[PDB]
Order: structure tokens, then C-alpha cells, then sequence
């Protein structure tokens, strides 16, 4: 059912999850038990912006992304229309959560406009480019400056273009 | 006493689209490689590990139609698999 | 008629290590990445697909000595797995 | 035996090949018929230099990953101390090669000292950077500039350090 707390995520049985603790040796990262954990996730998403045209349909993704990792077992925090430097100081102080400590994962998920160089702040434009690099991200929950997540899988999701390319090239059948 | 330890390790970057390539987002629907991730997740988070899960996402892309976007799995440094094992 | 295709899709790059971090090797021995990959190729590509491999290789290097390093997976845009499938 | 065309490298078996073709559905790269296949891979190793110190030793990775992917069933070419200009040139010839046409796939291995920012070629120097980046590599083997290799596993290995840190942070145990 999707009344539960992981909705419409499918479940892993018993058997299921002993098959794979089988299947592959100590090549599995290691889960902390349930009752105790406190998983954490962020989202950071823009939406409205200065000189650039609005993200509509970003609510959606808001939804789907939080409800589905709430259904993973995240506490999930969420926030919206950042400059780079919002986005910095806000990953700077998710980095240092307690939290993370009784974790056992993380998730990142970054969502607005993007270019080549990296993710697009709410002031972002050509003049004056608010630009936040993935090296940034990378670098901000690294074991340097986010020991806690040590040993600890960290996924990064980012919803973004990457340049103006249509990413496509014509062949002949 | 202190020991060493890697500054870079167990990360997994997943992006919407190769390097220099557009992204595509509906007004209604919401972006495409959110809506195809959630999908899978929900499918696959039981069964697939989160590095062979993005690869699905991927293969779901593999035919380009009018808003073609392949989206890329970045700077990995998984040593082991992640398995989500949804409802434990 | 003409169709499309993605720009870039079916590429894996496997670096030495991370992003502004050493690599290591020995003025006999070899390097010891290159070493390492090619004991797991041998060993793996069997049966394993190439990207698992490359997992492994990482979780070989998982434990820092005094020459750490951790191999990288980049840029990755395979849509199904690559199996080598050696003898065949 | 190792005294076979693939050497060291343990053999999948037909029943292990038909367990993998059960096991994954159609989610395997297609594997080309091994009488009439022309595989291709190409080695760049940079070993002497005008300004960076010898990088001894690199005979036994040239060595060794040739032996590999011979075993593995590609025809591989080494190429040796060639500036940036020259590796560009020789990867657009190689993606120019007619036997990617009947080819499944190809192996890419670049051996050097290596910087943030990409490859050293023979005559780097902080002065005069000559550097090969990675971008420019996938640009090259592309489905634009390669479009023989369309749909086909391209397999990039880069042994170079990319940057001067140790890579390590220390925690108390
Ligand atoms: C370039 C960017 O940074 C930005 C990235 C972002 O906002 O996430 N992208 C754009 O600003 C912009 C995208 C808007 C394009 C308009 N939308 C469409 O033309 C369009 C048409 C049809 C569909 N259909 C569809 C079908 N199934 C779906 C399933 C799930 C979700 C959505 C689905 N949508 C979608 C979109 C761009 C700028 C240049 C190129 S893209
Ligand atoms: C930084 C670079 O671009 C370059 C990358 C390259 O040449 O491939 N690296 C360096 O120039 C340089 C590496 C030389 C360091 C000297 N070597 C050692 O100290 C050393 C000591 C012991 C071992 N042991 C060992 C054990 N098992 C092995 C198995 C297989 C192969 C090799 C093995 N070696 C190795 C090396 C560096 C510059 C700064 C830091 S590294």
C-alpha cells in the first residue's frame, strides 16, 4: 500500500534484502538501524529569478524529489530561490548538522537554470554571472569539511542545463 | 591516535544532461530527469543498487526524440554498492 | 531519412584520483592504478561488467597507506552494462 | 593457460555467458562476432620530458596494459612522448580509423604527468603549459567527431596525478 511511510516506493522484502547481502560480500555500504538513524537531505531549488525566465513546473519536481526521499527515510530540508552564495552558506551549515553523525547516507539535489560553468543563483545574468560549481558542492561534504559523512555515501542529484547544445547529431539510416 | 583518511570518497554525482547540452522541463509535468529518477527510484530502489538505478535512468533517455538529453553520472567514488533497502 | 543521435553517450573514463589529488608510482613496479586495474581486468572482466570492475578497483585502494589515492569514475553515459566477455 | 591469445585473463565460460545474457535483460552492449570484428585501442604514454622529472617505470604500464588489452581482443597502438598538439592529432586520426566501423567498442589509455586541469605532454612547463583536457578527449571520440563508435562502450583510462594534494585528511580514532 501507499499509505505507509515509503508510499509509493516498492518495498525490499526480508528475503530480497538477504539475497542481496548475499549475493555481494562486504561490497555493500553498511545501513544503520532504523529506529535510531536520522537521515538527512537537502533541496535546494530556484524557481523565481531577476534576469532569467521563470522555472515553471519546479513545484512538481519539489513534490516528487521530497516526497521520495522522505519515502526513503530522509528528513528533508528545502530551499528555495538562493543566490550562489546562499547556496554556499546553506550547504556549509547542512555540512555541519549534527545529523550526519547518525547517519548512514546523504542526499543533494540541486534544481534551477544552469551553464557550462556550474548551477545559476537567483541574480544570476551575463553581466553579472551567480554561478555555484559542482567542484564547490563536491568540496563542501568532503571528509575535510564534512567529516561526519566519513565512509558514508553522499548522492548528488542536479536538474540543470549544462550549456545552449541540443545535445543531438543527425546520421542516415 | 590519528589515522589517515581519503578527502575525497563515496560520492556519486547525477546530472540531467551531458557537458555543453540543454535540459528539458515541462510548465505542468515538471523536468523530465526528475520525473524518469523518481520512477525508477520507486521501482528499482528495492532490487538495484543507486549507481546501476542511474544507468536505468539513462537507458530510458537512449532514444532521442525531440528533447533528447542523456544524463550523466559524474565523479564517482563508491567503493562499495548502495542499496537503498527501502522499508528497513 | 536522416534521425538523431545523442552528441555523447557510451563513454566511462576511470582517472588515477580525485580532483587535485597525487598519483602514485614506483620506478620498477610501475604505477600502481595501472597495476591495480589490470589484476582486476584479468580477474573480473569474466564476469563482472566494466564498470563494476572499476568499483572494485576503488574499494582496492579503500584503506590509506602513505601513498593514498582514489581512483575516479567520470563522465559516464553508459546505457547498459559492459561485459568483455573474454574468450568470446 | 596463459600461453592463449588472452594470457592471464580468466576466460568466461559459455554457461557464465549465457547466465549474463539471462541474469540482464537487453542491457548489455552488444558484442560483434569475434571471426570478422576489427577492435581497436590506442595507448599514449609520456615518459621523457623537456622540464618534468622522467617518469620511470612507465615501460612496465605500457607493458602491461598493451599485453591486457590484446588479451581482451584489441589491436592496440602505443604512441610515446608527444606534446598536446600531437595527442589531439593522433586521437583524431584514431577516430578516423576505419576499424570502428566493424569494431563494438574501444579503449582509450593515457599515461603522463598530470595537472588540475588535464595531461602533460613532452614539453610542459609552468611557463609554457602544454596540456591535453580531458573534455577534449570526449570531444574528440564523440558521436560528432567519431561517429563510428555511435552507440559503442568507449573506455577512457587516465593514470596522472590532478593536482599536488595528498588526498588524505587525518580523523582520531
Ligand atoms: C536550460 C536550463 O537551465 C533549464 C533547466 C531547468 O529549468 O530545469 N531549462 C530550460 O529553461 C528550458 C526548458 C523549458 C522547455 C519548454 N518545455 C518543452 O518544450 C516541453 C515539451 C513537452 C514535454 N513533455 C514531457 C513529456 N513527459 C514528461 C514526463 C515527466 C516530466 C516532464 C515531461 N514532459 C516537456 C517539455 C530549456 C531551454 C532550452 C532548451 S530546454
Ligand atoms: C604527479 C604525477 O603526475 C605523476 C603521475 C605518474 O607519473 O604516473 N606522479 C609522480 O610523478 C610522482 C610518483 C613518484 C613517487 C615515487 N614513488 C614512491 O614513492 C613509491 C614507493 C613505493 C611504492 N610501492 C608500490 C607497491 N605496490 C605496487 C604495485 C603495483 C605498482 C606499483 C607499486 N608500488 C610505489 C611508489 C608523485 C609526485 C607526487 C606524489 S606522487
Amino acid at each position: 500500500t501507499s499509505s505507509g511511510s515509503e508510499g509509493n516506493v516498492k518495498l525490499c522484502s526480508l528475503e530480497e534484502a538477504q539475497r542481496i547481502w548475499k549475493q555481494k560480500s562486504a561490497e555493500i555500504y553498511p545501513i544503520m538501524d532504523k529506529s535510531s538513524r536520522t537521515r538527512l537531505a537537502l533541496i535546494i531549488c530556484n524557481e523565481e529569478f531577476d534576469s532569467i525566465p521563470r522555472r515553471t513546473g519546479a513545484e512538481v519536481d519539489i513534490t516528487g524529489m521530497t516526497m521520495l526521499l522522505q519515502n526513503l527515510g530522509y528528513s528533508v530540508d528545502v530551499k528555495k530561490n538562493l543566490t550562489a552564495s546562499d547556496m554556499t552558506t546553506e550547504l556549509e551549515a547542512f555540512a555541519h548538522r549534527p545529523e550526519h553523525k547518525t547517519s548512514d547516507s546523504t542526499f543533494l539535489v540541486f534544481m534551477s537554470h544552469g551553464i557550462r560553468e556550474g548551477i545559476c543563483g537567483k541574480k544570476h545574468s551575463e553581466q553579472v554571472p551567480d554561478i555555484l560549481q559542482l567542484n564547490a558542492i563536491f568540496n563542501m561534504l568532503n571528509t575535510k569539511n564534512c567529516p561526519s559523512l566519513k565512509d558514508k555515501p553522499k548522492v548528488i542529484i542536479i536538474q540543470a542545463c549544462r550549456g545552449d547544445s541540443p545535445g543531438v547529431v543527425w546520421f542516415k539510416d | 591516535a590519528i589515522k589517515k583518511a581519503h578527502i575525497e570518497k563515496d560520492f556519486i554525482a547525477f546530472c540531467s544532461s551531458t557537458p555543453d547540452n540543454v535540459s528539458w522541463r515541462h510548465p505542468t509535468m515538471g523536468s523530465v530527469f526528475i520525473g524518469r529518477l523518481i520512477e525508477h527510484m520507486q521501482e528499482y530502489a528495492c532490487s538495484c543498487d543507486v549507481e546501476e538505478i542511474f544507468r536505468k535512468v539513462r537507458f530510458s533517455f537512449e532514444q532521442p526524440d525531440g528533447r533528447a538529453q542523456m544524463p550523466t553520472t559524474e565523479r564517482v567514488t563508491l567503493t562499495r554498492c548502495f542499496y537503498l533497502f527501502p522499508g528497513h
